[PDB]
Formats: C-alpha cells, structure tokens, sequence
C-alpha cells in the first residue's frame, strides 16, 4: 500500500521561509525520483525539481533554483520542500509526488500554502438587492458579497440550504491580503419579496455566523 | 531545457466522442513523454507513460501515441468522469518540464450572459466603503470580459473578478465583477456601468444605474 | 551527456555482447532496450545470474553511473565481463546514448 501524506496547510507571512515534508509509506523514498511540483489556483503544474535520495542529486527547474531547496532525510523516509523569502507569488498548493521512468507514479495530496501579513479579520455581509427595474422580468436575481475576511474558508447558502438551484457562490479572491468572496441566486419574481430570501454566510476562523435577508432597497419596490 | 506546448488549452466536447491532446517538445525527447490527468480538486494521477504504455488502472479508451518532438493522447468515446485536465512532461533531460495544460470541459449551445448590476448597498455605505457588483451569470462558452465605466469612463482600479467552474447543472459558465470605491470617491461620480463582451454578441450588454437618480 | 560520443563508446565497448534496439537479440549479455525504468534482471528471455536478478535496483542515469563505472563492484557476482568505465564524462555520454537508443 503505497502512500505519500503531505504536511498540513500553512499561512506564513512574506519574507519569511518555509518548509514542507512528504512522508512515504509502502515504499522507499530511495528506489525513486521524490518531485515537488506547484499549481497555483486554476493554473498548470509547474515542476520545481526533484531528489534522487539513494545519491542525494537534485536537479531543479532554473526559474526556482533561488527560490526552493528539495532535500530528503532517507533515514525517516520523508522528502521535503523550502521555500525562502516569500512572495504572494508563491501561494499556491505544493506536490510531491515519487516516480521516474515506469508505472511506479504516486503523488500526494497536495499543501496549500497562503503566503499573507493578514491576521484573521471576519468578514461583512452586505446584500445585494435589485432595482425597481431589474423586478419586472420573469426571475430576479439577488445576492451578497461577502467583504474584508481573512483567512478562507468562508460558507455560503440561501435559505439555509433550501435555495439550493440557481446559485452562484464565487471563488473568494485574495486582494491586498483580505478576501472578496460573493453569491448570486435567481428566483421568480412571484417568490421575492413576498417570501423572504436569505444568505447565511459563516466564516469558522473569526467564529462568524451572519443571516442576511434580503430586503428591498431604494430604488427596487414591489413586495 | 526542454519546452512542453501543449494544445488546446481547452477542449469541447461530449460524452461519446473522441478527441486528441498535442504536445510539442521544444527538442527531441526520444519518446520520454508521460501524461497526467487531473480531476477538479484532486492530485494529478499518471495516465500514459514513454510516450504509448497506458499507466496502471487506465482503461483502454485511452491511449498515446508520437516520437521525437510530436506526441498525441487520444480519448476515444469520451466518459463522463474524463470531464477534467490533462498534462503532459517530458523526461528526457531537466528540467522535467510539463505542457501548459489541456481543460477538457462539456460542449453545449452558446447563451448570452444575465447582466445584473448593483449599487453600493446603505449599510456598506454607512462603514464607508462602497462596492458595485455585476454578475454575469449561465454564459457560454467560457470566455467572457467586462469593463467597468465611471461617468462614462473606463476604471481598472479596484476591479476584482472572480469566475465558477463550469456549471454541474447546465454546463454554463457565470463571473462576479466587483468595483470597489471609498464612500467619498463613490460621491464624486454619478454613472456607473459593467459592459459585458461575449462571443455570442458584438454588442457588449451593458448594465448601469445612476447614483443621483431615483 | 553527449549521446554522439556515447554511441561511438557503444558501438566500440558494449556491441560484442549487446543490443539496444527494439526486437534486438540477446547476445551474451541483454538486449537493453527498455532499460530507463526497469528493474535490474527483467529483459525478457535473457538468464541472469541470480546476482543480477536480485541487486532490486532500477536502471536509470545514477544506478548506470556507479554500475558503469565498476560493474562487478555494483553487483557481486555478476557474469558481465567488463572492467568499467573509469572518466565520469565518458560515462555520461555513453548513458545519454543509452536512453536515447533502448526508447526509440
Ligand atoms: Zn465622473
């Protein structure tokens, strides 16, 4: 049974270093190539380089040569990965993963590493309600935007759940160290206002939990 | 070093078909060319090895085939749990290095974006800040740009945009643009607009409200 | 290395007793085609030496340096008669050969 568990996910602020580990089991780190590969959000798989641990040769990609050092303690089975002088640029989920030329190729789960100054911030619901203009159409489309927390996750649902068709939670998006995050859900006119429409929006970190309902606002009556 | 260009960085198609992935190696490989699938949130598993040796557990609609510098993975009668991205590396010499990536997703009929714009709500307003957001939701295909305009103007600062995955439900994609302004700037202007530019349009939809006028 | 030189090496030191393409016979030692990746001992058709069979090593460009250099070293025993490669160079040229020509 051959396993490659990951450090847990790490927030470290820039400037600093870190460093990450990879632990086999099932298997000799010795008998392959152990890799370290990064992908930043929705983007490709970019190989940083790898260890042979029998013979402690390294190889790494040029454009992280100054950035990362693969090393491998062969007498604990474990490879790891640092990271010096950190950049937002260097968010991103972390892989190793050990294989060379044949069939033998296993990875492991992966590291998420949130490079940061923020401290854990909660966040602001505001409600996102149509315009007079924007009510008079078949359906209607309502939201919140979830504003300035730190870090992710942060939950969202309508209805406590019951609204669960026609919703549009977007990937939080991580500016100036605090997050944006915000959901969309569209509903018949003959629902809202006259039935009430909720985003609950919870943020673990700070221990948040916020219920906003969606009212109609300047501007956007019928009820 | 060796380059990977891998094409296309997207693909549509359907459950059923077949399609073809390229890879292009900057140099000659000799056949030291692997490809790796990736399903949305998981860790990238090996799929072909050496250019044509299908990888353990990978079912035969699979299959690989090139040498020097031109190879090829082939998905025959697409399923749908091979809806994901696929990449491949060459192993001929370091760096190590792995194509750009090939994001497979599920073809449907085009549709215009739904534009719905908001003002800053009050209770923003009230702490100071003031944030315009227009969602342009169940759109396709995936390709899609906003602009925002101040008085007619366009503004790049402040802007964040944020896109889902393609759609579980109908295989559409939607995108949130966010304007954010101090309360104070937000005062100083009267017209505010997100246009949006689809394929499936030369006309851009736009959307606007004045901030004075009700 | 330079995969130039090492065919020339090849050609002059491994030929008697190798062959390196796909289908290519065994001789008095393996065919080596395939080698990049594979365990020692596992050419098909080939009888080994149980010293070869076992070493539990796979054939890549470290294990190829330190077996190349010395190959009775690297593996006790074993029935290849072959002093070594002694220049590091020489060693990685002919290696880099090797991957090219037992994968195409
Ligand atoms: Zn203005």
């Amino acid at each position: 049974e051959v396993q490659l568990q990951q450090s847990g996910a790490e927030l470290v602020k820039p400037g600093a270093s870190v460093k990450l580990s990879c632990t086999a089991s099932g298997f000799n780190i010795k008998d392959t190539y152990m890799h370290w590969v990064k992908q930043r959000p929705e983007k490709g798989l970019e190989w940083i380089g790898r260890i042979d641990p029998a013979s402690g040769n390294t190889k790494y990609d040029p454009k992280f040569q100054d950035k990362a050092t693969i090393t491998a303690d062969t007498s604990s089975n474990t490879a790891y990965l640092q990271l010096s002088s950190l950049t937002s640029e260097d968010t991103a989920v972390y892989y190793c993963a050990g294989y060379d030329y044949g069939n033998f190729d296993y990875w492991g789960q992966g590291t998420t590493l949130t490079v940061s100054s923020a401290e854990t911030t909660p966040p602001s619901v505001y409600p996102l309600a149509p315009g007079t203009a924007a009510l008079k159409s078949s359906m209607v489309t309502l939201g919140c935007l979830v504003k300035g927390y730190f870090p992710e996750p942060v939950t969202v649902t309508w209805n406590s759940g019951s609204l669960s068709s026609g919703v549009h939670t977007f990937p939080a998006v991580l500016q100036s160290d605090l997050y944006t995050l915000t959901s969309s859900v569209t509903v018949p006119s003959s629902t809202w206002p006259s039935q009430t429409v909720t985003c609950n929006v919870a943020h673990p970190a700070s221990s948040t939990k916020v219920d906003k309902k969606i009212v109609p606002r300047n501007c956007g009556g019928d009820c | 070093d060796i380059q990977m260009t891998q094409s296309p960085a997207s693909l549509s198609a359907s459950v059923g078909e077949t399609v073809t992935i390229t890879c292009r190696a900057s140099g000659n490989i000799h056949n030291y060319l692997a490809w790796y699938q990736q399903k949305q949130g998981k860790s990238p598993q090996l799929l072909v090895y050496n250019a044509k040796t299908l990888a353990d557990g990978v079912p035969s609609r699979f299959s690989g085939s090139g040498s020097g510098t031109q190879y090829s993975l082939k998905i025959n009668s697409l399923q749908p749990e091979d809806f994901g991205s696929y990449y491949c590396q060459h192993f001929w010499s370091t760096p190590w290095t792995f194509g750009g990536g090939t994001k497979l997703e599920i073809k449907r009929a085009d549709a215009a974006p739904t534009v719905s714009i908001f003002p800053p709500s009050s209770e923003q307003l009230t702490s100071g800040g003031a944030s315009v957001v227009c969602f342009l939701n169940n759109f396709y295909p995936k390709d899609i740009n906003v602009k925002w305009k101040i008085d007619g103007s366009e503004r790049q600062n402040g802007v964040l945009n944020s896109w889902t995955d393609q759609d579980s439900k109908d295989s559409t994609y939607s995108m949130s643009s966010t304007l954010t302004l101090t309360k104070d700037e937000y005062e100083r202007h009267n017209s505010y607009t997100c246009e949006a530019t689809h394929k499936t349009s030369t006309s851009p939809i736009v959307k606007s409200f004045n901030r004075n006028e009700c | 290395g330079d995969v130039e030189k090492g065919k020339k090496i090849f050609v002059q030191k491994c030929a008697q007793c190798h062959t390196v393409e796909k289908g290519g016979k065994h001789k008095t030692g393996p065919n080596l085609h395939g080698l990049f990746g594979r365990k020692t001992g596992q050419a098909p058709g080939f009888t080994y030496t149980d010293a070869n069979k076992n070493k539990g090593i796979t054939w890549k460009e470290e294990t190829l340096m330190e077996y190349l250099e010395n190959p009775k070293k690297y593996i006790p025993g074993t029935k290849m008669i072959f002093a070594g490669i002694k220049k590091k160079t020489e060693r990685e040229d002919l290696i880099a050969y090797l991957k090219k020509a037992t994968n195409e």
